[PDB]
């Protein structure tokens, strides 16, 4: 049962996104996104990712997560649609889960397979280094052009932020 | 591109990350990059008409190695034969697999 | 805004379209697209009024909802390819992704809905760079992915557009909405020629810029933005009367005003493909552009309008603004048939 | 006087003392006297399992030298 | 002080990595018989379990192309123990 | 024997959270001519555990909650954070030995943030969820220099597990050749667990744990000194390494727990020494003040292996 | 593909039906889209990692970079509707051809 | 293994400690008791540090990125994004972005 | 000059903070292009084998390649052990 962790997580990775898709209020709503994201984590970890995985603690539920929290606290107040929405949205999940073990096989736009997710795993590996850190850490050697239009992108953000808050 | 500024000022800006069989870090290789490098090649110059039909042999054997979509149906028969050998008493599976 | 602050702002929208038109990765095309969109919002709140507020937030989720299919599109296309490059999608879910993605952005019909509101709600100038500029990224991208479009999705788009934007002009009397339908009906016209000659969605987008520019331009100089507050302009600056009368019949496609070229030319390669039923139903549907055309004619330049007795003030004081290349625009925008085999400079 | 505010202190020390030392002892009980193995990069992942199947026994904490070489 | 020892620490890295060169051709060899020998067992009770299924080849591959294609971890351990097929899969990624 | 030793971890963590409130009382007792706690028990050994009855048995306080769920939420998240970020502290040995561990720490250490967040919001007081706020913009706001420092140290180290620190220091303590980050990264901790002189939720005449009281308040209370201890250990580990002799781990653990020591008996000296900033001067102070001199830092240390020859190993 | 696929391609589904229908508040939409740029990390990051692409190992960052800027304007514009409203509702934003 | 091992006691700790407080008090059976207008800095400050906390994630790759042969084009990109940071600070700070007076 | 030597004095009585963040930006921008030992940075990342050296094929006409790793072709890295 612990080979289909991968799986197991993909399940409550989508659980997740019924719960706030469905739209609770957003203190719920938002308490179903770190849920998912930290499942997200998870799943990037056990696919030889450890720095990405990070990354979405790191910024996206430490930092995006927190202020969108944060926002929630100050510029909102703080239902019979929430709860058939989550309904379908379980129901719709439980079916795929079941015709993916008990055929092993599901067709929905693109053809799937349910032998596990450890089928296609890479056989060979031996490098002494992290293969997605060398990657990563090529945006300095590599990626001139879009570190240049990325740093100049958030230099933008903080010019424009200000702009709209201004109100006047 | 619908202005090809880096192909005329012999400038890369993002052609480095375009395919997976280009230049890595470290000479690190893609899991799929003697199956692009085939692709890439036979379909190098002669257009995405002729390429689609002229290199079809090709195409179809990377588009096998990335989503892996017959070797998982040959696996899946494999196995739904092996257990169904099982719940009849008629199969023994080695020591070395079990 | 500060006028250093503006200009950094708009070279940012330029800059963002040109990363979309000279990317070969798609990663760098969906930058584009959202370092564009970053710069192009404090452009629609530099009034600081409700409306405007509003007519952000509209364009702010249509854009990010866009976005976020148009990456989907690239990550199944990355999925069943395995590269990155700006070319053909190797997936029929990745194109149609991808088709829808651009017809939002482009405000095309049934995603039409903001492009009306979204300009009434922002400055003249502002909806002069939301009309004109915003259309060259997704017309870029849609120049390079078009032999692998649905040929059905694309045309489907383009005779809704067209319909939805000859009948949503008919019932305005606001400017800014004028123009907004105006603009969803040449959308159609410029995608429905797509997969049989792109050389002429270039020719159209261009007589279409120059026009649009020209219309938006004049409005701008006179401060006026409905029916009625246009309608006083032959008694301020008679002149403008004139130019506007000219500018909206070649809108309409009237010979032989430059804005027939590209009705000329789209129907002429339609029919080399023997698609004869869809351009006559367009020619016959862009009627409907010139009704609503016509009738700015009749109360700005044909009839005399009831003027207002403050208006005598006005004679004493000249136009001060810039109106710039607006010379240049209205004849470019007028007197370009003769010149029309120099469409092949665009091959 | 200030030295009685020592018994407390000592108190945190002796505290903060067990989790480095249990991990020390439970390391070295766990592995054969030796260190736990560290692994950090998929080569030195290759050669613990390497261990493991040299091993004879199903533990990569165990070693052999030149006696299993003929 | 932080200059002359990370000098020493870059020398002792090529030292480490050096060690790790001259073991390479002998892992990479017993690396190939493993995979190798993996292979000819599947290839073994395939046979058995596919002999009555009609239309169907022992050994065929899924590619147009004879070059050797790297095998993935269901070709591999696509009958084994689970516990072998766990710690080839996630064992790296799961230690401490 | 993986579950021992997680025990061995947890329960002298709340014995070393447990004691260092004597402590505390104690130190400043002295540094303020009293003697603090020494009737309960012998020197005052025994005043953790009345304190510890006491609240546990004390009458519930929880008012109406709008979100019960989450009154619930927010000290489960508090407590099991803090005792998470001990888990990769190499003493020598870590628990579990990460290859990321030094960002393993900050991920989790932006999470505690929504302990505050969450209590705010489940306190139904319009009053508590401004002091939320506050407390969060404060911490957020110090989380940007903690990762740029930490970031310009790893760059001497060369990697972000935690035990290579033990092999960059094993010549010289970190804190000479980064003495001005030092001092930053340590008054950033500060700020960061909110204590003296940022201890601006505890301006009784100038907090939002108040709608807890005794029971879930003792717990938060732990979350926030462990993560003071958890913070001067992290300090001892990047600027005071301490050398390891593998055949004497328990030598190092001696030295290694001396100086998180005295680390943590500094917070204690700081809180009675200074008064505290307002809201707004504790801001400045990293925006205007921290912040431009840790940029600067960060481009000095990128820059200074490459002109010096000494960047570090990968491995 | 690999039944991960399945549930991940299944959350963006989620959450583009979510983002599509509205309920009252405009921060609940927001989420629903912060919901799509996650699964789009995680698809985008999968499809990487297994294929050991190394040098597309930077662009699920890049994606969480610009996702996570556009973020920060789409709650700037939220905090100015709930000014001139005192709630982010989206039913107040009419005005405009109401 | 370890790891999650380890993260289920931590919380599960937490979890039973913070019941049985709910709990242990509620059997001294006592008796009955029987009895924000938004500011605009706050959220500029947690903007603020949004995008500040993107330029860290692009930032904390540069150990990893100063073992490279092109250190004279990684030191460069390097030294640009830390000196874009500064100017975004410089900007906030210049526009009165940073103060707390109203 | 009494407008150099005056504003230097006013900011470092002002803005020491400030002063001493672009005194530091500075010297990390200029130090690495006048410093002698930034070549040596560059030359280290190099001799850090990563990945195996793949022999080549002997034709017959190659004299600067070694044929055994201890003959004295190839590169050498003398120059970092007395660095
Ligand atoms: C093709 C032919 C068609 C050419 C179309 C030209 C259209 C000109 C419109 C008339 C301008 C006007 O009256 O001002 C209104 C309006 C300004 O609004 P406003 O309320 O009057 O005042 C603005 C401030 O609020 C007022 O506050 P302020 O005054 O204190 O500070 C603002 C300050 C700031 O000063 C500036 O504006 C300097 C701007 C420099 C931008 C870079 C120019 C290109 C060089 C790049 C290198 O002054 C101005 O804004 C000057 C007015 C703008 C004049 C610029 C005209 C030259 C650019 C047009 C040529 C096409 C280049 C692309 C245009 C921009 C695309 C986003 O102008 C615009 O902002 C829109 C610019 C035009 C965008 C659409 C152009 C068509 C898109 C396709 C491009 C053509 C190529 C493809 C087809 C082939
Ligand atoms: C490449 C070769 C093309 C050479 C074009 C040189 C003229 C462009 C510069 C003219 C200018 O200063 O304003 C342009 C432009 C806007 O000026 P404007 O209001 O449209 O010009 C009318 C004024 O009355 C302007 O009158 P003004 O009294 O204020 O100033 C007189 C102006 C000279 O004023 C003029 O000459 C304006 C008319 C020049 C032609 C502008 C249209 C662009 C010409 C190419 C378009 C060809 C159309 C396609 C050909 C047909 C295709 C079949 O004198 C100059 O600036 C000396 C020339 C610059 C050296 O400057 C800007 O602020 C945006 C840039
Ligand atoms: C190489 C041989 C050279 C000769 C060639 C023949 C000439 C061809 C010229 C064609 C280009 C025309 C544009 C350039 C000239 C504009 C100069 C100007 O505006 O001031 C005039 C200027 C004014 O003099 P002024 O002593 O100062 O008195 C006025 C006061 O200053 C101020 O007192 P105001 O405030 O009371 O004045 C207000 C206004 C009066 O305002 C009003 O209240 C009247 C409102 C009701 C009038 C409705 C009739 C509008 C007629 C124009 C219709 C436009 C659509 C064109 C459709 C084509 C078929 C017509 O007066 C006007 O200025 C309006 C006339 C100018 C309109 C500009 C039209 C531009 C668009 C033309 C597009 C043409 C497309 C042709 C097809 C393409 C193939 C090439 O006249 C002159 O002094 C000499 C200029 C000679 C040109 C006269 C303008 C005629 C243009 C309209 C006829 C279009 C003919 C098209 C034939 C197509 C077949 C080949
Ligand atoms: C309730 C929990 C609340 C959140 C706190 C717990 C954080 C969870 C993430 C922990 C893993 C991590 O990030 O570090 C990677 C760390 C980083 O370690 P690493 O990068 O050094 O690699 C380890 C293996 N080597 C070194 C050989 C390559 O990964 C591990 O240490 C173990 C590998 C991952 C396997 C464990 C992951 C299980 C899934 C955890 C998430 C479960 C959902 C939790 C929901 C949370 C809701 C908020
Ligand atoms: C060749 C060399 C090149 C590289 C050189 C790089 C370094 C050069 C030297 C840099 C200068 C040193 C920077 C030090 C940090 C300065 C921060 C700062 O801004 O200060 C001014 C700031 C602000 O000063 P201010 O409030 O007076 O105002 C300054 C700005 N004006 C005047 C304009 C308003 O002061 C503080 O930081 C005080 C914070 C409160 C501290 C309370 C607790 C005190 C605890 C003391 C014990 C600390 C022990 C630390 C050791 C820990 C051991 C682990
Ligand atoms: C002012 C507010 C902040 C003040 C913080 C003050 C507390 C921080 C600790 C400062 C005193 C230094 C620790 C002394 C006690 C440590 C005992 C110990 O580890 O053995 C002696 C240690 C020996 O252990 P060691 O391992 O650190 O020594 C070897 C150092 N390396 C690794 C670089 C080779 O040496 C000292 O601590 C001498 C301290 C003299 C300077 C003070
Ligand atoms: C489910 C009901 C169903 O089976 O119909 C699916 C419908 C038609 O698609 P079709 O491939 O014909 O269905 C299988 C036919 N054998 O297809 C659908 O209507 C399903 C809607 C899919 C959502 C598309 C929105 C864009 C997202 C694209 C990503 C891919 C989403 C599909 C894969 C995930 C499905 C869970
Ligand atoms: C060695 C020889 C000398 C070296 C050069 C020294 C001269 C540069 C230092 C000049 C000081 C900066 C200008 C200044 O004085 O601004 C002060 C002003 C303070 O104003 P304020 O704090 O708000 O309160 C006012 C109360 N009356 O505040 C301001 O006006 C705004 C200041 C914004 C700049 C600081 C933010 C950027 C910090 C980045 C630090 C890294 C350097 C940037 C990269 C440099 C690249 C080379
Ligand atoms: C293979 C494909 C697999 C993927 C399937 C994706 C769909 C799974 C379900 C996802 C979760 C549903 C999204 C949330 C829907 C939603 O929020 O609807 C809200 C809408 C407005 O509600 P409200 O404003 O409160 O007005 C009520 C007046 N009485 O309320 C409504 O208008 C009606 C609510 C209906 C709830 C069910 C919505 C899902 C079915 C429609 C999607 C079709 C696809």
């Amino acid at each position: 049962m612990m080979l289909y962790i991968v799986f197991i997580l993909s399940v409550i990775f989508v659980m997740g996104f019924v719960g706030f898709s469905s739209k609770p209020s957003p203190i719920y709503g938002g308490l179903g996104l770190i849920v998912s994201g930290g499942v997200g984590c998870g799943i990037v970890l056990n696919f030889g990712g450890s720095f990405l995985g990070l990354m979405v603690f790191l910024i996206y539920l430490g930092g995006m997560m927190v202020v969108f929290g944060y926002t929630t606290a100050m510029a909102t107040e703080q239902n019979k649609a929430v709860l058939g929405a989550f309904v379908t949205g379980l129901l719709m999940e439980f079916f795929m889960v079941y015709y993916v073990l008990k055929d092993k096989e599901v067709e929905v736009v693109f053809e799937f397979n349910g032998l596990g997710d450890w089928v296609i795993y890479d056989t060979g590996d031996s490098g002494f280094f992290s293969e997605e850190a060398m990657g990563i850490a090529a945006l300095y050697s590599y990626g001139t052009w879009l570190v240049i239009v990325t740093g100049w992108s958030l230099l933008i953000g903080v010019v424009v932020i200000m702009e709209i808050t201004r109100g006047n | 591109p619908f202005f090809d500024v880096q192909k005329r000022l012999g400038v890369d800006l993002d052609r480095w990350m375009t395919i997976q069989s280009a230049e890595q870090p470290h000479k690190i290789p893609s899991r799929c990059h003697a199956f692009e490098k085939e692709w890439i090649e036979c379909a190098h110059g002669i257009g995405s008409i002729r390429a689609e039909k002229e290199c079809k042999i090709e195409f179809e054997d990377f588009r096998e190695c990335l989503l892996r979509q017959k070797t998982m149906k040959r696996l899946h028969a494999i196995r739904r034969q092996r257990e169904k050998l099982i719940k009849e008493g008629k199969y023994t599976p080695p020591p070395h697999h079990s | 805004m500060n006028p250093i602050i503006f200009i950094i702002i708009l070279l940012t929208i330029m800059l963002g379209t040109i990363i979309v038109m000279i990317s070969s990765h798609w990663l760098l095309v969906w930058i584009g697209f959202e370092m564009n969109m970053l710069a192009i919002i404090p452009i629609m709140m530099k009034n600081h009024n409700p409306r405007a507020t509003e007519a952000s937030t509209k364009y702010f989720l249509t854009q990010s909802t866009a976005s976020m299919l148009l990456m989907m599109a690239v990550i199944i296309n990355l999925m069943f390819s395995g590269q990155w490059t700006v070319m053909k999608l190797f997936n029929p879910m990745a194109s149609m992704l991808m088709t829808m993605a651009l017809a939002m952005k482009l405000g095309m019909a049934p995603f039409h809905f903001w492009v009306p509101e979204v300009t009434q709600g922002i400055p003249l100038s502002s909806g002069l760079i939301l009309l004109t500029w915003q259309k060259l990224a997704p017309m870029s991208v849609l120049y390079q992915i078009f032999p692998s479009i649905n040929l059905n999705l694309i045309l489907t788009l383009s005779v809704l557009s067209i319909l939805i934007g000859g009948w949503g002009g008919l019932n305005q009397t606001q400017l800014r909405k004028i123009m907004a339908y105006s603009s969803i009906a040449h959308m159609g016209w410029m995608t429905a020629v797509l997969p049989y000659n792109p050389t002429m969605t270039l020719l159209n987008l261009i007589i279409y810029i120059i026009m649009t520019s020209t219309m938006f331009t004049m409005f701008m100089a006179n401060s006026t933005t409905t029916t009625l507050s246009l309608s006083h302009t032959w008694n301020k600056t008679p002149i403008m009367t004139v130019l506007i009368l000219a500018t909206l019949l070649s809108m309409g496609g009237l010979p032989p005003l430059s804005g027939f070229m590209p009705k000329w030319m789209i129907i002429q390669e339609m029919t080399k493909n023997n698609s004869i039923i869809l351009p006559t139903f367009m020619a016959i549907t862009a009627l409907l552009n010139l009704y609503f055309y016509m009738r700015l004619t009749y109360s700005t330049t044909l009839t005399m309008f009831p003027s207002t007795n403050n208006m005598k003030m006005k004679w004493q004081f000249p136009l001060m603004k810039k109106m710039t290349f607006l010379p240049t625009m209205v004849v470019l925008s007028t007197m370009m048939l003769p010149l029309t085999p120099m469409l092949s400079v665009l091959e | 006087m200030w030295f009685e505010v020592l018994p407390g202190i000592a108190v945190m020390g002796v505290c903060l003392f067990i989790p480095g030392m249990a991990t020390a002892r439970i390391h070295r009980f766990s592995n054969g006297g030796k260190e736990k193995r560290v692994a950090h990069y998929p080569y030195q992942w290759y050669l613990m399992e390497r261990d493991r199947r040299v091993s004879g026994v199903n533990r990569s904490y165990v070693s052999k030298g030149l006696e299993n070489i003929d | 002080s932080m200059m002359k020892w990370n000098r020493e620490r870059r020398r002792l890295q090529i030292e480490d990595f050096e060690a790790r060169i001259a073991l390479m051709p002998l892992l990479q060899a017993e690396k190939d018989r493993r995979v190798l020998q993996m292979l000819r067992e599947n290839l073994e009770e395939e046979a058995t379990v596919m002999k009555d299924v009609p239309g169907w080849k022992v050994g065929e591959s899924v590619f147009h192309t004879t070059r050797w294609v790297t095998p993935m971890m269901g070709e591999l351990y696509g009958l084994r123990a689970s516990e072998e097929v766990l710690s080839a899969t996630y064992g790296f990624i799961w230690y401490t | 024997m993986f579950m021992i030793n997680i025990l061995m971890l947890i329960i002298p963590i709340l014995l070393a959270v447990a004691f260092l409130t004597l402590v505390e009382r104690k130190v400043l007792g002295y540094m303020q001519l009293r003697k603090g706690p020494n009737v309960v028990g012998p020197y005052g050994l025994l005043q953790p555990i009345a304190d510890a009855i006491k609240l546990f048995i004390k009458e519930p306080l929880r008012p109406a909650t709008s979100s019960a769920s989450m009154f619930i939420l927010a000290p489960i998240m508090a407590l099991g954070l803090a005792l998470t970020m001990w888990i990769p502290l190499p003493m020598p040995y870590p628990l579990i030995n990460m290859n990321l561990g030094v960002l393993f720490m900050l991920a989790m250490s932006s999470l505690a943030v929504y302990s505050i967040l969450w209590s705010g919001w489940a306190s139904n007081s319009k009053y508590a969820l401004i002091g939320a706020l506050r407390a969060v913009a404060q911490t957020i706001s110090y989380e940007v220099t903690l990762a740029i420092i930490l970031l310009s140290v790893l760059l001497m180290s060369g990697s972000f597990t935690l035990s290579t620190l033990i092999t960059t220091q094993e010549q010289m303590w970190l804190i000479l050749p980064a003495w001005p980050l030092a001092m930053m990264w340590f008054i950033s901790t500060l700020a960061e667990t909110n204590r003296a002189p940022f201890d601006l939720t505890e301006g009784e005449s100038e907090g939002f744990n108040v709608e807890y009281a005794a029971g879930p308040f003792a717990l938060f209370f732990m979350a926030e000194y462990a993560n003071i201890i958890m913070m001067n250990i992290f300090t001892a580990i990047l600027f005071l390494g301490t050398s390891h002799n593998p055949h004497m781990p328990e030598l190092y653990t001696i030295n290694f727990t001396i100086k998180s020591l005295l680390l943590t008996m500094s917070f204690l000296w700081i809180r009675a020494s200074y008064p505290r900033f307002r809201y707004d001067q504790l801001m400045h102070l990293l925006w205007k003040n921290f912040l431009p001199l840790t940029l600067a830092l960060c481009m000095w240390h990128v820059s200074l292996p490459i002109l010096t020859s000494g960047i570090p190993p990968q491995t | 593909m690999s039944m991960v696929y399945m549930n991940i391609m299944m959350a963006f589904t989620v959450s583009l039906v979510g983002l599509l229908m509205y309920r009252s508040h405009l921060m609940s939409s927001l989420l629903c889209l912060e919901g799509m740029m996650l699964s789009l990390f995680v698809m985008a990051a999968l499809t990487i990692l297994n294929s050991h692409f190394t040098l597309a190992s930077m662009m699920p960052i890049i994606l969480l970079v610009f996702a996570a800027c556009e973020a920060a304007l789409g709650l700037s514009l939220l905090v100015m509707v709930s000014n001139t409203y005192g709630t982010d509702y989206v039913q107040n934003l009419n005005l405009l051809q109401c | 293994m370890n790891l999650m091992l380890a993260l289920l006691t931590n919380f599960t700790l937490a979890t039973l400690l913070v019941i049985i407080a709910f709990w242990l008090p509620q059997l001294n059976v006592y008796s009955e008791k029987t009895s924000l207008p938004f500011s605009m800095k706050f959220f500029l400050v947690a903007i603020t540090f949004l995008l500040f906390d993107l330029e860290i994630a692009l930032l904390l790759p540069l150990p990893w990125a100063s073992q490279t042969a092109n250190l004279n084009t990684m030191l460069t990109m390097a030294l640009f994004l830390i000196i874009l940071l500064a100017v975004s600070l410089a900007y906030e700070w210049t526009q009165k972005g940073l103060e707390w007076t109203e | 000059a009494e407008r150099v030597a005056a504003f230097l004095k006013n900011v470092w009585a002002k803005e020491p903070v400030l002063v001493a963040s672009f005194a530091i930006a500075g010297l990390a921008v200029i130090l690495p292009t006048l410093s002698p030992y930034t070549k040596y940075s560059l030359m280290i990342n190099r001799a850090t084998p990563y990945n195996y050296p793949v022999p080549l094929r002997d034709d017959g006409n190659m004299p600067d390649v070694p044929s055994h790793p201890q003959d004295p072709q190839g590169p050498s890295l003398e120059w970092l052990k007395r660095l």
